[PDB]
């Protein structure tokens, strides 16, 4: 859908 | 005291998809402030403390439907270094608000890892037995926090 | 979309 530049962040 | 809007209600559970139980537990919510996936709530409304019972909700009101456009693809680049991108493992990304998208990833391809942005229970519906353990008013302070404090 | 998402028992993300 959508999404940004950022990167993931664990659990 | 029977479950209604504003009381704090504690109830335990038993879920079961198709005929697999999925999980049991102990939980306390506030009812009717959309803490809890419609349709148990809807089963709950009027309950007196102590009754118990079977509640099948569809996956439209609980979790919603699967959302193929909730899969997609996005650069190893953007995990982590230390982190294990592996079948199963849960992140979060960044949506345009700047408020957190949770993901689960599905599939690592080399360069390409697919995620799915659905909720995991999405477009299945859920079997659950229910016991009403206690049902209170609700504090001042869960009504303008809107949550009960656990 | 997944307004339902937080929702409990089982709720995705905190
Ligand atoms: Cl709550």
């Amino acid at each position: 859908t959508r999404y940004a530049n950022a990167k993931m962040l664990p659990f | 005291m029977k479950v209604g809007q504003d009381k704090v209600v504690t109830i335990r559970y038993t879920l079961q998809v198709e005929g697999e139980v999925l999980d049991q537990g102990e939980l306390s919510y506030l009812h009717g402030h959309r803490n809890l996936i419609p349709g148990l709530e809807e089963a709950l409304e009027g309950r007196e403390e102590g009754e118990a019972f079977q509640a099948h909700v569809p996956a439209e009101k609980a979790y919603g439907p699967h959302d193929p456009e909730g899969v997609q693809v996005v650069p190893l680049s953007a995990f982590p270094e230390d982190a294990e991108v592996v079948p199963g493992a849960q992140f979060y990304a960044q949506d345009m608000e700047g408020n957190p998208m949770p993901l689960t990833v599905v599939a690592v391809e080399g360069e390409e890892v697919t995620v799915d942005f659905n909720h995991p229970l999405a477009g299945k519906d859920l079997d659950f037995q229910v016991e009403v353990v206690k049902v209170r008013e609700a504090t001042p302070e869960e009504l303008l926090h809107g949550h009960a404090h656990p």
